[PDB]
């Protein structure tokens, strides 16, 4: 899976993502990947995020939203809903992976919580930061 | 906020004792490559949405990643892709899941979103529609890599 | 307890002016029949995750209602099923998206939620791994009726 | 479009939609009713919802999550969190329809902003109430 979260000059923002799955699944399965809200979300009053990991469990969590909502309603910071949700909710439920993640205010995290997430970001006119590995 | 991109290419087991530098840098000169085209669209004024579709357009490009060219197979050894777009302005989104014939499932998906009264859209149907707007019908064929098939067989393996 | 059922038969379809009193009776006395059942089944003890499942699979059994028998029709004059079901105690959830040869929509997503490792399946991978489990293969001439196709000439 | 939510003697919540989608549909599309948090959802910590209308704009706003979220993370009662979703935003959304929800107490709401939705609602043990129309 992979996937790209981005805020614009005109301070849009948009999330894609795309995947050919999981290794083994059966024919038929879809993932969280295309579904609005567990693998993708964006909405310029809140966030945009892309998600990869233990697909089940990101739609039955609905991960991408849950950054959203624990924003929106209850009252968290790009860097505290990410944390709960990825550090916490989500393998409390039995999933692993990350996403990424860009508020409205211009805050990054890519939380993940597994061994590692390949991954980069970059402000517009200044140098980029990639990664493998945690820290 | 100032303008700012943000991209993956996957979370996994991805073991650092088990990797080579020379490996490593591979994806490092990858994802730097995708996210520096993405700073310049955004530094020239390019919509979020567009750069968000580049960068992911580029991933699946890249046979590195587990997305369109380089895509894992399922248990029958094909090759079923899905991909999302969503534009925070309007709330408009667009998907596809289950495409086999279909290069750059994330363009699929942007047409959905802006050449659709639709959402989501699945399989043959899926295809059909993005057949009749410009994409061209390719075979499941070109998305397979070594890669992937092995950590297949190393996953039935496993399974056993 | 403080056991409860509610059912749906759709929204956005209804119009008084187009509607008649004999067709308001029939999805009374459908909607009343249904729901009794299910409260039936509480009052006995029965699992929520049971009583949503055989619910909806009698809302998809009669055909006043777009879902199994009685679905409405896409363009191309075919019928293409989708259905959901989830358990609030433990958050599994299972579905299907466009079958056009089960029956029960909502047993095919009941099996992926049960009888897989996975929540969502579509199309012909999900028929396929139906008709696996023992779930029989329809044609989706029997989802056809006259309302339904009536409709879709309307929308035309 | 149909569906059930549901709470039992022991406490547990469950949500289920099926449909046949909208007539005249595109082979391959795909509504709110099969997707986790848009067209069904159920938590025991909140709410169970089965949602009818149109399917894209309850993909959108996620509307049965949404519910969820409003509850459990803004402190908003069922009624509230009903009214938030159903009259407010999915009509600002160019959206139409209705859900059924049953909350974690025994709470149940019927809301819908179209002229009709085919309905009925019961507590075990007690006479079943049927609807249509407004009321
Ligand atoms: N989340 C993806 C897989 C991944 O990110 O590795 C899926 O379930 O399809
Ligand atoms: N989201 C609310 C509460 C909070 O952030 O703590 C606010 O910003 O006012
Ligand atoms: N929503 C962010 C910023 C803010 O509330 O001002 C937070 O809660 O930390
Ligand atoms: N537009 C490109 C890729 C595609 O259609 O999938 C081509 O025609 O070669
Ligand atoms: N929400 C359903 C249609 C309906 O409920 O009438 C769908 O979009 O498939
Ligand atoms: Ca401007
Ligand atoms: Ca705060
Ligand atoms: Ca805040
Ligand atoms: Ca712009
Ligand atoms: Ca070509
Ligand atoms: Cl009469
Ligand atoms: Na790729
Ligand atoms: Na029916």
């Amino acid at each position: 899976t992979v996937g790209a979260v981005a805020l614009d000059l005109d301070g849009n923002l948009a999330a894609a993502t795309s995947t050919g799955g999981m290794t083994n699944k059966l024919p038929g399965r879809v993932g969280d990947s295309p579904l609005v809200g567990a693998g993708c979300y964006a909405n310029n009053a809140s966030v945009a995020v892309s998600c990869t990991g233990t697909g089940e469990v990101f739609i039955r969590a609905l991960a991408a939203y849950d950054i959203a909502a624990l924003m929106d309603y209850g009252g968290l910071s790009l860097a505290e809903a990410c944390e709960r949700v990825v550090m916490e909710k989500l393998p409390a439920l039995g999933g692993s992976g990350g996403l990424i993640a860009i508020d409205h205010e211009g805050n990054v995290a890519l939380p993940f919580n597994t061994e590692g997430m390949y991954r980069a970001w970059g402000y517009a006119g200044d140098t980029p930061t990639t990664g493998i590995y945690r820290e | 906020g100032k303008a700012v991109i943000a991209i993956h290419g996957g979370a996994g087991a991805i073991s650092r004792a088990q990797m080579s530098l020379q490996q490593e840098l591979r994806y490092i000169e990858a994802l730097s490559a995708i996210v520096e085209t993405g700073q310049k669209m955004l530094e020239a004024g390019e919509s979020a949405l567009d750069v968000v579709t580049e960068a992911v357009r580029l991933l699946e490009e890249c046979p590195l990643f587990n997305a369109g060219i380089g895509a894992v197979f399922t248990r029958d050894e094909t090759h079923e892709l899905d991909a999302c777009v969503m534009d925070g302005n309007t709330l408009k989104a667009g998907a596809v899941a289950g495409v086999s014939h279909l290069r750059n499932p994330v363009l699929a998906a942007r047409l959905v979103m802006e050449q659709s009264p639709h959402v989501m859209m699945i399989g043959e149907g899926a295809e059909n529609f993005a057949f009749a707007r410009g994409m061209e019908r390719v075979s499941p064929e070109i998305f397979s890599t070594s890669l992937r098939y092995e950590q297949l067989l190393a996953a039935r393996k496993e399974g056993a």
